[PDB]
C-alpha cells in the first residue's frame, strides 16, 4: 500500500497523452504479450494506409504533380486495392503500390510540406518500415503498438506501481466529457501531466480555428495553472515531440509561431524560448513551481529517464 | 468559471480520419483521380 498517487493527462490533441500511457503499461507493466501485440496487426496496416492516403489527397489540395507519371496509376490502385482489401490482409501487390509511392520524389516533396495540412506523426514510422510490416510473419514490434492510433472510447485509466508508489494514471482522450466527468479527475490529482508538441509551432493553422495548436496549448495552460481551484495540484510540464521539432527547426524558423522572436533558429536556443512562453503564463512566480521536462512520448528510454525523475520529485514533496 | 475551462477543454483536446480501422469513407477516390 505505502502511498497512491494521482496523475492526470492534459493537452491538445496529438501532444501524445495517449502515447504515454501506453508507455507506462510497457515500462512499469508486463508491456504487450505476443498475442496482445497480434491483435493491433490490423490497426497497423490500417494507419499505414491512412497515411498515405492523407499524403496522396494533399497531392491534389496543393496542386503537386507525381515525380514519375507512371505512379498515377499506382493512386488508384491504392484505394482499389484498399477498397478491397481487409483486415489481417496485405498483399504483396497492396505493399508494392504504397512502397513505390512512398519512394516518389512528388510524393515525397508533399510529405515535406506535411505542415500545410493534417498528418500524423506515425506515418513516416511505418510508411519506411513498410517491407517488414508487408511480411507474412509479420508481428508488430512492442514499439509498433505504441505508435498505433485507434478510437479513443471515453476515458482511459491505467494501473502500475514504481518505486513504493501505486500509480493511477487517468487521461481523456478526445471524447467530450460532461463537466460532472471532468471533476471526478482533478479531484484528489496529484499531479497534472500537461502534455505540448513542440513541432506544433509550424503548422498552418484550420479553417476553423482562430489561432493555431500552440498557442490554442498556451492558451489552455494558462487557465490550468492560473485556476485557483488548481492550487495544491502540482504542475508538471511535458514538452513533447522534442525530436521532430529539431527537424523542424532546421528549415521552419520559430518566428512563424512567435513574431517577436530575435533568436537564432536552434534546437537549444529555441526550444528554451518555448519553455519561457509557457512558463511566463504563470502568474505566481512564488507560489507555483512549473516542472518542465523535454520529452520525446514514443522513445522508451527518454520516458523511462523522464517518470523516474518525475517520480522523485512527488516523494520528495513530502 | 470551471464551464469555461471545462468548454475549453473540450475544444482543445477534441479528436479524425486517421484512426481506427479503415472505412469505406476515407477509401473514396480524390477528385484529382
Ligand atoms: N516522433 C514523435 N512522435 C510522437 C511523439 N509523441 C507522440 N507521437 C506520435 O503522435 C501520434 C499521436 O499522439 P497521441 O499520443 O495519440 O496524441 P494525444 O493522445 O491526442 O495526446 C502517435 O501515434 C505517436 O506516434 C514524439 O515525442 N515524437
Amino acid at each position: 500500500g505505502a502511498r497512491e498517487v494521482k496523475l492526470l493527462l492534459l493537452g491538445a490533441r496529438e501532444s501524445g497523452k495517449s502515447t504515454i500511457v501506453k508507455q507506462m503499461k510497457i515500462i512499469h507493466e508486463a508491456g504487450y504479450s505476443e498475442e496482445e501485440c497480434k491483435q493491433y496487426k490490423a490497426v497497423v496496416y490500417s494507419n499505414t494506409i491512412q497515411s498515405i492516403i492523407a499524403i496522396i489527397r494533399a497531392m491534389g489540395r496543393l496542386k503537386i504533380d507525381f515525380g514519375d507519371s507512371a505512379r498515377a496509376d499506382d493512386a488508384r490502385q491504392l484505394f482499389v486495392l484498399a477498397g478491397a482489401a481487409e483486415e489481417g490482409f496485405m498483399t504483396a501487390e497492396l505493399a508494392g503500390v504504397i512502397k513505390r509511392l512512398w519512394k516518389d520524389s512528388g510524393v515525397q516533396a508533399c510529405f515535406n510540406r506535411s505542415r500545410e495540412y493534417q498528418l500524423n506523426d506515425s506515418a513516416a514510422y511505418y510508411l519506411n518500415d513498410l517491407d517488414r510490416i508487408a511480411q507474412p510473419n509479420y508481428i508488430p514490434t512492442q514499439q509498433d503498438v505504441l505508435r498505433t492510433r485507434v478510437k479513443t472510447t471515453g476515458i482511459v485509466e491505467t494501473h502500475f506501481t514504481f518505486k513504493d508508489l501505486h500509480f493511477k494514471m487517468f487521461d481523456v482522450g478526445g471524447q467530450r466529457s460532461e463537466r460532472k466527468k471532468w471533476i471526478h479527475c482533478f479531484e484528489g490529482v496529484t499531479a497534472i501531466i500537461f502534455c505540448v508538441a513542440l513541432s506544433d509551432y509550424d503548422l498552418v493553422l484550420a479553417e476553423d480555428e482562430e489561432m493555431n495548436r500552440m498557442h490554442e496549448s498556451m492558451k489552455l495552460f494558462d487557465s490550468i495553472c492560473n485556476n485557483k481551484w488548481f492550487t495544491d495540484t502540482s504542475i508538471i510540464l511535458f514538452l513533447n515531440k522534442k525530436d521532430l521539432f529539431e527537424e523542424k527547426i532546421k528549415k521552419s524558423p520559430l518566428t512563424i509561431c512567435y513574431p517577436e522572436y530575435a533568436g537564432s533558429n536552434t534546437y537549444e536556443e529555441a526550444a528554451a524560448y518555448i519553455q519561457c512562453q509557457f512558463e511566463d503564463l504563470n502568474k505566481r512566480k512564488d507560489t507555483k513551481e512549473i516542472y518542465t521536462h523535454f520529452t520525446c512520448a514514443t522513445d522508451t528510454k527518454n520516458v523511462q529517464f523522464v517518470f523516474d525523475a518525475v517520480t522523485d520529485v512527488i516523494i520528495k514533496n513530502n | 468559471d470551471i464551464e469555461g475551462l471545462v468548454e475549453l477543454l473540450n475544444r482543445v483536446q477534441s479528436s479524425h480520419d486517421q484512426r481506427g480501422l479503415l472505412r469505406k469513407e476515407d477509401l473514396v477516390l480524390p477528385e484529382f483521380l
